[PDB]
């Protein structure tokens, strides 16, 4: 038991702003001898392996931008980003190595940016899938902000909720946008019973739904 | 350069055993402590254990969560690190990384593997079906990679030569089968005039698929 905890669990900050995140140990990580705190900070961007930013509390790993600063002592530690950039999107972990090693629970840093409306496209089932007996219809809602979005599927002008699975990507490291996939899966027999296939995207950037549709009469 | 590479990750039955391996180069292996660390999908890093360097005679330490169930060992002649895992349960499903630990000065994991994903489940290996998603300025294409188990799958577009404007959506599990899709956006100049192909790999079934997106 050295218990490590971090806060906040998550936060959003616009580019250029200051970010402070805290790490608390349950007992001191000061080696009274050497006068070094055994505490490191790591950065894990989406889909990547964790990467070292800071060790011994305040010593910045070479290669790491100077906008990152480790600080603190004993049981309390902070990592401060002086001026956040879009690529700083990540989960930041602190890790004590005073007695074996233990990671904190992480702080997930999201980027806030201006609202952006989604680009929608719809795709019919492939002939390969149909001939095997399924029909998946897919909508992409690309490059939007904020993350909250609603899609409704209309088949021959009417709503349908069974068979729809949604999946959002992690925020984009470059433009700070999200994208989401909505997939409606029917059997070939049900797909062949109707004509109009409609994906409607409702996002706060508009009062008017973005609607993409295709008619099965190709 | 320093290179760390995990391998041996995959599907294993609850109650079963698995050993991962971590191949290293670019530094003096016996100088370093080596650690293993895991991350269940969506969750925090957790340190598992380490094996000390030569000076300290390669002793081992474990976190309480795996002590007596996991064993770490190294092959110094080959510059290799291993993790023996036993009596696996669902909580063990995670990406496992090795990382270069203490050398006797610096207190830091300077370097980390890319990770290898372990899935603990009774569900069977199933290869994905892969379907083309075909339709002004920009045009958006896709691939639907449906019905596979376990994770992971990789998707690239034209062998990795299309990189930007790619979104690969996180797979979602339904009825013990995952589905994901990938989208790529390219200027309609480039397509269909110049080909676009998605390359999907599913290492658990050794599946390699290319799907050319052809206009309907
Ligand atoms: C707690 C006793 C410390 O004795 C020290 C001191 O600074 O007072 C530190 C000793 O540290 C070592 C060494 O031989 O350099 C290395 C230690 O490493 C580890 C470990 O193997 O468990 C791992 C490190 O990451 C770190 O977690 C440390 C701890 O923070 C405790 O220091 O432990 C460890 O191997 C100790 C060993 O227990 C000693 O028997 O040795 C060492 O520098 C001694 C010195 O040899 C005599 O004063 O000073
Ligand atoms: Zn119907």
């Amino acid at each position: 038991d050295i218990v490590m905890t971090q806060s906040p669990s998550s936060l959003a900050v616009s580019a250029g702003e200051k970010v402070t995140m805290n790490c608390k140990s349950s007992q001191s990580l000061l080696n009274s001898r050497t006068r070094k705190n055994y505490l490191a900070w790591y950065q894990q961007k989406p889909g990547q392996s964790p990467k070292l930013l800071i060790y011994w509390a305040s010593t910045r790993e070479s290669g790491v931008p100077d906008r990152f600063t480790g600080s603190g002592s004993g049981t309390d530690f902070a990592l401060t980003i002086s001026s956040v950039q879009a690529e700083d999107l990540a989960v930041y972990y602190c890790k004590q190595s005073y007695n074996l090693r233990t990671f904190g629970g992480g702080t997930k840093l999201e980027i806030k940016r201006a609202d952006a409306a989604p680009t929608v496209s719809i795709f019919p089932p492939s002939s390969e899938q149909l001939t095997s007996g399924g029909a998946s219809v897919v909508c992409f809602l690309n490059n939007f902000y904020p993350k909250d979005i609603n899609v409704k599927w209309k088949i021959d002008g009417s709503e349908r909720a069974n068979g729809v699975l949604n999946s959002w990507t992690d925020q984009d490291s470059k433009d700070s946008t999200y994208s989401m996939t909505s997939t409606l899966t029917l059997t070939k027999d049900e797909y062949e019973r109707h004509n109009s296939y409609t994906c409607e995207a409702s996002h706060k950037t508009s009062t008017s739904p973005i609607v993409k549709s295709f008619n099965r009469n190709e | 350069e320093v290179k760390l590479v995990e391998s041996g990750g995959g599907l294993v039955q609850p109650g079963g055993s698995l050993r991962l391996a971590c191949a290293t180069s670019g530094f003096t292996f016996t100088d370093y402590y080596m650690s293993w660390v895991r991350q269940p999908p969506g969750k925090a890093l957790e340190w598992l254990g380490f094996i000390r360097n030569k000076a300290k005679g390669y002793t081992t330490e474990y976190s309480a969560s795996v002590k007596g169930r996991f064993t770490i060992s190294r092959d110094n002649s080959q510059s290799s690190l291993y993790l023996q895992m036993n009596t696996l349960r669902a909580e063990d499903s995670a990406t496992y990384y090795c990382a270069r630990d203490h050398d006797g000065y610096y207190e830091r994991f300077a370097y980390w593997g890319q990770g290898t994903l372990v899935t603990v489940s009774a569900a069977a290996t199933t290869p994905p079906s892969v379907y083309p998603l075909a339709p002004n300025s920009m045009v958006t294409l896709g691939c639907l990679v449906k019905g596979y188990f376990p994770e992971p799958v990789t998707v690239t577009w034209n062998s990795g030569s299309l990189s930007t404007g790619v979104h690969t959506f996180p797979a979602v599990l339904s009825s013990d089968l995952y589905t994901l899709t990938s989208s790529v956006t390219v200027p309609s100049k480039t397509w269909p005039s110049e080909t676009v192909t998605c390359n999907v790999a599913h290492p658990a079934s050794s599946t390699k698929v290319d799907k050319k997106i052809v206009p309907r």
